[PDB]
DNA sequence: TAAGTCACATGGTGCCGAGGCCGCTCA
DNA sequence: TGAGCGGCCTCGGCACCATGTGACTTA
């Protein structure tokens, strides 16, 4: 029996068909990782995943809220350009950041590579 | 490292009869033996028609080594498809004229026997249970080693071999229960649970139970100067049609 | 790449083909049971026929759409291409055929004549 | 290649909707099969078989496994043929020597 | 309209399957779930953007069978890990390093059962230094994480920094090793070779000899190349004018 | 012949003596904490774990008497302060 | 165990699943059973615990490429390629050692 | 010591099991008594906190 | 006298470098 | 037609376990 298994496979339906090495494709569970277990306390938010299909560019928006201190928790919000192939970060600005951690932020994100940025905001 | 090479026959021919003539011809009289023996004892491996007659040839001359003791075992039972076959010991030049006066007398088709990969595995099996004179069976546990030869493309994988301890076999059967046939039952199940191969599949060369026996395709050697009856029976039982 | 895909579309015509037949079967199959109550126990002389509409109806159609394809020779569908390597490997090999056929029904008369005199 | 992938997504559409077919017409025939308690086949008319008679890309699929398979199996079987018609060869001419032998034992 | 049937069976044959696609669609196995799937691929990128991610992992051979109904369960639990380091020289994510850790059967704790990281990183021994031996919480796995992906970082920003140096043509044709960490480069002609640590040189050495070159000004120069990497940029684009 | 029949008799006990040494052998390689191949090489290693454990037995005996003087001088201690 | 001329698109996915199990990708890294690194000799020795009993399984190798050898026999169904385990199917590969509680320490 | 290799390797294997069952006993024991000396000091320790 | 432990001396399987002929092989 | 690389392959030296028998002891 031919089995088609995609993102929203059921797990015991994955299991059935699994005799490769590569990672679950449940990607609730992959998000349930995501989010439990690498990042807990973290409540990310993407609202607006528009492109210009004309350039090939994907313009993103995401909302990190750093919610492990509950009582005043601080968030940023970036907007990233992508390149949708040959994958290239052509231009990535902040467009909000929370007050209570503006200066620090404003001292980290002075330098570029926003990864680094996210690594030392979360840590 | 005595070899047998075994031959069917066509025919049961009967030896206590005309071994005149070959006494006559090989100008030594040779030391026929008869026995009547019942092999599948067990209650599970049948309990009627299990009498077979076996023969026991013997250029007998002197006694230093296997070139003149080319022993010669018959068995046989009347009540099979193939009634009869043949299994010789040692290297003399008379055992070709004993087949050859064997034909031209009793008039028999005789064909070598080849030996399957379960056949081979039965031929393990029944080479560890031994006779006593208290009339009981025991099961002499040896440390055998599965030994394969596959053909593969560009030569990839020559051969390889699955060694088995014997303290291991033993335990293997005695994890899968009282059971008279090891091999068959715990020891290749538990190759197939753990590495994935039907050795009854595969091909398979040689079986070396350490010290005894290492039987192969065509021939089987034993150190012991003798081949026991469950062996016999397991190759009567192979050739039938 | 070419070559998965004229296997690929080889056995999806094959599965075609067996789904097509065995549908035009039961349908008719199911017209004989709707318009009876019971009657399935039709003879040989009456399933031979209910055959031999099903093989016209196969040929009718395989002409049909023959005729669509055929009449104007594109010549740059690869279909079309296809037809004709069909049928070129088709009526190859016809005569060689009957001439095995003849020359081993000859054989089978040596053996006959072989036979009687031995 | 893309004219034969959406090709071959048209006729695995036309099979799926003939396995729809097929399980509709056999749901429905095992229905009256249920319905219908007669173990015994009943006799067919032969006016509902005449009235049956009466009435009623499928065709390259069927053209095009229909030469294929036809040539590959014409093809094995002149691969079969020879082979056997040379082995006939063979046994004739041995039995003609042997058949001129058993002629000259027959007249000495 | 194309009536295929007879209408005598079109009554009891759906045919509305040919005029209505969902129909079929809605009989095989739509837009809503594919655009919650598509935002969770796009949310689950934002997540790898961070770097360091975890996925779920199954090895096919821990798949067993519970046997009351056929519910398949993974019988040692995997975790799976990546590491994806940003190269902002080429505005572009490096390939993924894969660290794949197996619960022990005896011990219920992560082991580092592969991984996909060269040999210069001591993973093995960041393993054993994480909470001393034995991990199982997921802290303990991504603070492990955190410490390999740190040594990405520092391979990745180091061959940037050169890589760039190059780019700027400040200095001529230099040869990196695989953790960029013993280079050798040309300012003008004089061949300055170094042995960097994590973003700190530690050593230095002036090789090429002129005439006109003299030797206390050359340990001078060394002494004064010592620091970090961009103090070293700034100091050698000052020195070259 | 006779002599023949002692003959396997005796090579029949030499061979069941050989496959005891091997059976003991493996055994004792199963009780060992890394696995070794050759006989040598299973006899030195059990032997420098004889030894190991050894050495073992008795630094557990020297660290049990320092860990009851270090819990004797906690308590005392711990009195000590109490009173103050 | 129990069991011809099957289905030539599941052939084509046994035929995937062996190639996925024995190189690690679908298309393997590129006849076809040659691996990306051929070895000559592995020795796995796999112990097991039946019933307090230490059950040891002494597994030798020899040829040309062991691995691809083992994936040609896996692809002519002489070995289960669902019971093959991981050491087996070239994980840690030219590599030998000793299989205690399913985890592989090599040897010395 | 023993005469046959047998029964001296038979002997070091249950020699070694032994230390082993030895070390574990003593470490069982000595847990033992320092989870009741810990005990103590603890509840000496809570009273020298009030 | 039957059975056991022992070192002993020969049997034997596996391994590999050296080198030779073969086996096409290609210009 | 002629040089020429590569799988084969056997020689044989080495390495190691395997093995059968006499000497000697135990019961």
């Amino acid at each position: 029996r031919v089995e088609r298994i995609n993102g929203l496979t059921n797990l015991q339906k994955e299991l059935v068909t699994k005799y490769d090495t590569l990672p679950l494709l449940n990607m609730n569970l992959r998000l349930s990782y995501l989010r439990d277990h690498t990042y807990p306390h973290l409540q990310v938010s993407v609202q607006s995943r528009d492109r210009v299909h004309n350039d090939g560019i994907e313009v993103l928006v995401v909302n990190y809220k750093f919610c492990r201190n509950t009582m005043n928790p601080f968030e940023i919000q970036f907007k990233m350009f992508y390149k949708f192939e040959d994958s290239t970060l052509l231009k990535w600005e902040i467009l909000r950041i929370s007050t209570n951690v503006r200066l620090k932020a404003k001292q980290l994100l002075a330098t570029r590579n926003f990864q680094k940025c996210l690594l030392s905001l979360y840590e | 490292p005595y070899t047998w090479k075994f031959l069917g026959i066509s025919k049961q021919l009967s030896l206590e009869n005309g071994i005149a003539k070959l006494n006559q011809l090989l100008n030594l009289e040779v030391d026929l033996d008869i026995q009547t023996i019942r092999v599948p004892s067990d209650p599970d491996g049948g309990t009627a028609a299990d009498e077979y007659i076996r023969y026991e040839m013997r250029l007998d001359i002197s006694n230093l080594d296997e070139g003149t003791y080319s022993k010669f075992i018959f068995l046989g039972n009347s009540k099979m498809e193939v009634p009869m076959f043949l299994c010789y010991c040692g290297t003399d030049n008379r055992n070709e004229v004993v087949l050859q006066w064997l034909k031209a007398e009793y008039g028999v088709i005789m064909w070598p026997i080849k030996f399957e990969q379960k056949t081979m595995i039965k031929l393990a099996d029944a080479s560890i249970v031994h006779v006593t004179k208290e009339n009981i069976e025991q099961i002499t546990w040896f440390s055998s080693k599965l030994y394969f030869e596959p053909e593969t493309q560009d030569k990839n994988l020559r051969q390889f071999s699955i060694e088995i301890p014997r303290e291991s076999c033993e335990g293997l059967a005695l994890g899968y229960g009282n059971t008279m046939h090891p091999y068959n039952d715990a020891i290749v199940p538990y190759i197939y649970n753990e590495t994935g191969m039907a050795v009854e599949r595969l091909p398979l060369t040689s079986v070396i139970l350490a010290g005894h026996t290492k039987i192969m395709r065509e021939s089987i050697v034993t150190s012991t100067r003798s081949l026991r009856n469950r062996v016999l029976a397991v190759v009567l039982q192979s050739i039938q049609f | 790449s070419s070559e998965k895909q004229w296997e690929r579309i080889q056995q999806l015509e094959k599965e075609h083909v067996e789904v097509y037949r065995e549908l035009l079967i039961t349908l008719d199959r199911l017209y004989l049971i709707r318009k009876h109550n019971h009657a399935v126990i039709l003879s040989h002389t009456q399933q031979r026929l209910l055959e031999i509409r099903h093989q016209l109806q196969i040929n009718l159609e395989k002409t049909a759409l023959l005729i669509r394809l055929l009449e104007k020779p594109d010549n740059t569908n690869v279909l079309f291409t296809k037809l004709q390597n069909l049928l070129e490997e088709s009526n190859s090999l016809d005569y060689e055929l009957l001439q095995s056929l003849g020359a081993q029904s000859s054989l089978h008369k040596q053996l006959i004549e072989s036979r009687a005199e031995r | 290649k893309d004219v034969l992938d959406v090709y071959i997504k048209n006729l695995e559409n036309q099979i799926g909707n003939k396995r729809y077919f097929l399980k509709q017409a056999q749901g429905a025939i095992d229905e009256i099969t249920k319905r219908s308690l007669d173990t015994e086949g009943k006799p067919v008319n032969s006016e509902v078989f005449t009235e049956l008679l009466r009435k009623p890309p499928i065709g390259f699929s069927l053209t095009s496994n229909f030469l294929s398979l036809r040539a590959q199996s014409s093809s094995e079987w002149l691969s079969l043929m020879n082979d056997q018609s040379v082995d006939q060869k063979a046994m004739l001419l041995l039995q003609n020597n042997i058949n001129s032998d058993l002629k000259e034992l027959l007249r000495k | 309209q194309h009536q295929m049937f007879d209408p005598g069976v079109a009554d009891l044959l759906d045919t509305d399957i040919l005029t209505s696609p969902s129909k079929r669609k809605r009989k095989l196995k739509s837009t809503s779930d594919r655009s919650e799937l598509e935002d969770y691929i796009v949310l689950e990128n934002v997540y790898r953007m961070f770097g360091i991610t975890f996925f779920p992992l199954v090895d096919p051979i821990d798949l067993k069978i519970k046997d009351a109904s056929g519910e398949i369960f993974v019988d040692r639990e995997m975790l799976g890990i990546r590491l994806e380091v940003f190269s902002e020289r080429t505005s572009q994510f490096e390939k993924p390093h894969y660290v794949l850790l197996k619960k022990r059967i005896k011990s219920n704790s992560w082991f580092l059962f592969k991984h996909t990281i060269p040999s210069f990183i001591d993973v093995q021994g960041i393993f054993d230094d994480t909470n001393g031996g034995l991990v199982i919480s997921h802290d303990d796995a991504y603070l492990f994480a955190k410490r390999v992906f740190l040594q990405l970082v520092e391979v990745q920003k180091r061959r940037q920094i050169f890589k760039d140096l190059e780019a700027k043509k400040i200095i001529h044709d230099l040869d990196l090793d695989l953790e960029s960490s013993m280079v050798s480069f040309f300012v003008k002609d004089i061949k300055v070779e170094l042995f960097v640590k994590q973003n700190e040189i530690v050593s230095c050495s002036i090789l090429d000899d002129i005439h006109d070159f003299s030797q206390n000004n050359k340990s001078k120069w060394e002494i004064a190349l010592l620091g970090s990497l961009d103090d070293l940029e700034l100091k050698l684009n000052h020195s070259f004018a | 012949e006779w002599k023949k029949q002692r003959k396997d008799s005796h090579k029949e006990v030499e061979r069941r003596r050989r496959e005891n040494i091997n059976t003991a052998i493996n055994v004792l390689s199963d009780l060992l904490p890394v696995r070794e191949s050759s006989k040598a090489a299973i006899l030195a290693c059990a032997a420098e774990y004889i030894q190991k454990l050894k050495e073992t037995d008795e630094a557990n005996i020297e660290k049990w008497t320092l860990q009851k003087l270090l819990s004797e001088q906690n308590a005392s201690q711990l009195a000590s302060a109490n009173e103050k | 165990l129990n069991d011809g001329k099957e289905e030539p698109e599941i052939r084509r996915l046994r035929l995937e699943k062996n190639m996925i199990k024995f190189k690690g990708s679908a298309n393997g890294v590129m006849s076809r059973y040659s691996s990306l690194v051929p070895i000559e000799k592995v020795g796995f020795t796999l112990k097991n615990e039946i019933n307090s009993r230490i059950i040891t399984i002494k597994l030798k190798f020899n040829g040309n490429d062991i691995f691809g050898g083992l994936h040609e026999l896996c692809d002519k169904n002489l070995i289960n390629i669902d019971k093959v385990p991981g050491w087996l199917a070239g994980e840690n590969g030219s590599f030998s050692g000793t299989i205690m509680n399913g985890d592989f320490q090599r040897e010395q």
